[PDB]
RNA sequence: AAACUGCGAAUGGCUCAUUAAAUCAGUUAUGGUUCCUUUGGUCGCUCGACUUGGAUAACUGUGGUAAUUCU
RNA sequence: UGGUGACUCUAGAUAACCUCGGGCCGAUCGCACGCCCGGCGGCGACGACCCAUUCGAACGUCUGCCCUAUCAACUUUCGAUGGUAGUCGCCGUGCCUACCAUGGUGACCACGGGUGACGGGGAAUCAGGGUUCGAUUCCGGAGAGGGAGCCUGAGAAACGGCUACCACAUCCAAGGAAGGCAGCAGGCGCGCAAAU
RNA sequence: UCCCCUGCUCGGCGCCGGCCCGAAGCGUUUACUUUGAAAAAA
């Protein structure tokens, strides 16, 4: 190709977008944004599939530019905006708010939340930047540059920011024993506690995370996000509590629900 | 770059021996006894039985205390006892290999309509099915190759629009009655 | 008689309509025309039948089950705002210009061949 | 906004530097204590 | 309507001629470089007019070649 | 000051430079209206030097491809291998110049030739091992008759952009002018072989 | 089936300079074998 791509096929889409094949040929390619092309969710696919507020690609456009969707407290007009991870999607008309958190499987799910919890947002810093006159900077995972942070902010730790002021409120240190939640790979959405971390120079440092039912799993350091201090999370976790239940017991739960419901 | 499916598979298989006396005799005995039409339907019954037997053999190759083997065996066994080819007493993975063709052909809709007690012969049962008479749980079914389940066994009855189950008279009866009224009036 | 039953009913404050799935039960008779579902939803929800939009009615195999959608608006101008043009053409509210694509493309090319004010008079 | 944010960062940096200085002072005292005992 | 300006025409679509460590695939690096657009930051941090200038469009009018999205 | 496994990293200070083909430091636009004695004001659009971020692209590291010995040695002052100093390039690099040393690969199959060879995810047959195909809807590469050169633009050696060559070819009042369906329909030929 | 027959400098399940535990730092190299990550979809 002589330039950047602008189209995207339906079968080339990620599974968590989680579409069909007989509907169309092209998939909604998201515009460039704070999050990457893969682990992002477009607003069109969310409003058309997860909430069923529209049937076609034009009604969702009318909803999106009628100034009723608040992304991180701000209105967004672009229909293919990448709504990333821990992004607060608020609708001031119906009075319902959402937060995009992975469930036990590898997908996004709707999560209706209280409005007052929507005032804050968790994000993970990527690197430490010194400005042109000795101004320290933070670059979070959603590319939100923060001027003059706390001097105790490390390279791989999370912070709690306010949506209105935009400054930092409090932070969690990346330490052993804090509550964790993976954000990529085979293990996705599992709620675990950090137990071990080995360092490999010039490579990826794999950490060991222990699940809340005694299970153990290991992922890379880049797929690690801290949500709480100790064992108590700072946000309201969805149904299933990130437990990653296997096939036999979810089959038992499904047959029990079918027997009780009839 | 069109939006189609292009997914299909053959449901039968042709035998290696084209002319064998015992095989033709057994196939024609099955066709005559169970009211079939041609050899492709008994070949497709043989093909799906062969697929089930191959899956059971591949599952029985692996050792016990395996979650994949236990899950797939329980799912296959539950589906087979839901269809109506097995029972709760023979609830084992190694009892699958003792199943035959007539156990599958007994669960056909044509045979069940014949043997439930509302049709004279099996060919009359197939003719009655193909002309939109027999329904299962308020759903008109006009095909003979409908594998009924155990929970839907006691809901085989004539449709509401058929003259056999109570409905409007057919074309021959109405035409003959019109001829009789015209001749007598 | 003919009765309908709603299913998956929901309201939409942010688009000023209500979505529903309509299950038409017509044993014996054929598929009822859409004005019957419109007036039945009018006298079911106590609404003027000018804001009842129904479509997508497919008759099931078996003679008497019909599944279709339905939009219940709260106003006529609000229904005029967020609606495709072909449904308003079906209800006799919108009219389309009757010109085929080949004439429009040829007229565009003929206007492309000439510059200035003569584009107004080269394509009538 | 630039002026008030710089003043707030200067206050926070002064507090953190004071905490680091007293941490180094008590670590030097601990080193002297273990050297004596 | 027209025309100046800005943006896009480098995407999509078709084919397999050349290409036998070339292409491609898995794993790595840019601490050896550019990056339209979106998002966030910076945008009185420099110590020295209550709004400046003339050219072209569109338009009017005069023409040539047999001919062009010509002038 | 801060960080990497590691800097000639980021930041700090000193002394200067700072391209007239010229880095920035707003002579732009809409809606709603105004408080306090002409100053002072909220919400947006556009543009903008730089630094991250997003879609990328580009050059790299290790490993993995069909046949042929009736191809046994191949490459080299026309760079082949390496050193140094530079030009150019967005960057590393014989990519290329100037001077040096004679290096580099090869029976573990280099080099030369052929392919009715685009590569891969895949497809058919199929006890176990294998064999054959993959032009073909997804990813990557290449081309728009075939070579060569370039303007604009962030992004092209672009062809539904331009400039010449050869082969074919259209109009012509004979001086000149306009082109490239391996895009969608369609036609000719080629054929056993393929639709409005 | 169950635990045992590689060494020293910073420091925490604890007791009153004395003992166990953790750990910044390294240990003769290959294949084979088992686990774990990541490995686009259809």
């Amino acid at each position: 190709a002589r330039g950047p791509k602008k189209h995207l096929k339906r079968v080339a889409a990620p599974k968590h977008w989680m579409l069909d094949k007989l509907t169309g040929v092209f998939a909604p390619r998201p515009s460039t944004g704070p999050h990457k092309l893969r682990e992002c969710l477009p607003l069109i696919i969310f409003l058309r599939n997860r909430l069923k507020y529209a049937l076609t690609g034009d009604e969702v456009k009318k909803i999106c530019m009628q100034r009723f969707i608040k992304i991180d407290g701000k209105v967004r007009t672009d229909i293919t905006y990448p709504a990333g991870f821990m992004d607060v999607i608020s609708i001031d008309k119906t009075g319902e708010n959402f937060r995009l958190i992975y469930d036990t499987k590898g997908r996004f799910a709707v999560h209706r939340i209280t409005p007052e919890e929507a005032k804050y947002k968790l994000c993970k810093v990527r690197k430490i930047f010194v400005g042109t006159k000795g101004i320290p900077h933070l670059v979070t995972h959603d590319a939100r540059t923060i001027r003059y942070p706390d001097p105790l902010i490390k390279v791989n730790d999370t912070i709690q920011i306010d949506l209105e002021t935009g400054k930092i409120t409090d932070f969690i240190k990346f330490d052993t024993g804090n509550l964790c939640m993976v954000t990529g790979g085979a293990n996705l959405g599992r709620i675990g506690v950090i137990t071990n971390r080995e360092r490999h120079p010039g490579s990826f440092d794999v950490v060991h995370v222990k699940d809340a039912n005694g299970n153990s799993f290991a992922t890379r350091l880049s797929n690690i996000f801290v949500i709480g201090k100790g064992n108590k999370p700072w946000i309201s976790l969805p149904r299933g509590k990130g437990i990653r239940l296997t096939i036999a017991e979810e089959r038992d739960k499904r047959l029990a629900a079918k027997q009780s419901s009839g | 770059p069109v939006a189609r499916s292009w997914v299909c598979r053959k449901t039968y298989v042709t035998p290696r021996r084209p002319f064998e006396k015992s095989r033709l005799d057994q196939e024609l005995k099955l066709i005559g006894e169970y009211g079939l039409r041609n050899k492709r339907e008994v070949w497709r019954v043989k093909f799906t039985l062969a697929k089930i037997r191959k899956a059971a053999r591949e599952l029985l190759t692996l050792d016990e205390k395996d979650p994949r083997r236990l899950f797939e065996g329980n799912a296959l066994l539950r589906r087979l006892v839901r269809i109506g080819v097995l029972d709760e007493g023979k609830m084992k993975l190694d009892y699958i290999l003792g199943l035959k063709i007539e156990d599958f052909l007994e669960r056909r809709l044509q045979t069940q309509v014949f043997k439930l007690g509302l049709a004279k012969s099996i060919h009359h049962a197939r003719v009655l099915i193909r002309q939109r008479h027999i329904r299962v749980r308020k759903q008109v079914v006009n095909i003979p190759s409908f594998i009924v389940r155990l929970d839907s066994q006691k809901h085989i009855d004539f449709s509401l629009r058929s003259p056999y189950g109570g409905g409007r008279p057919g074309r021959v009866k109405r035409k003959n009655a019109k001829k009789g009224q015209g001749g007598a009036g | 008689t003919v009765t309908i039953r709603t299913r998956k009913f929901m309201t939409n404050r942010l688009l000023q309509r209500k979505q529903m799935v309509i299950d038409v039960l017509h044993p014996g008779k054929a598929t009822v025309p859409k004005t019957e579902i419109r007036e039945k939803l009018a006298k079911m929800y106590k609404t003027t039948p000018d804001v009842i939009f129904v479509f997508g009615f497919r008759t099931h195999f078996g003679g008497g089950k019909t599944t279709g959608f339905g939009m219940i608006y709260d106003s006529l101008d609000y229904a005029k705002k967020n609606e495709p043009k072909h449904r308003l053409a079906r209800h006799g509210l919108y009219e389309k210009k009757k010109t085929s694509r080949k004439q429009r493309k040829e007229r565009k090319n003929r206007m492309k061949k000439v510059r200035g004010t003569a584009k107004a008079n080269v394509g009538a | 906004k630039n002026k008030e944010e710089a003043a707030e960062y200067a206050k926070l940096l002064a507090k953190r530097m004071k905490e680091a200085k007293e941490k180094r002072q008590e670590q030097i005292a601990k080193r002297r204590r273990l050297s004596s005992l």
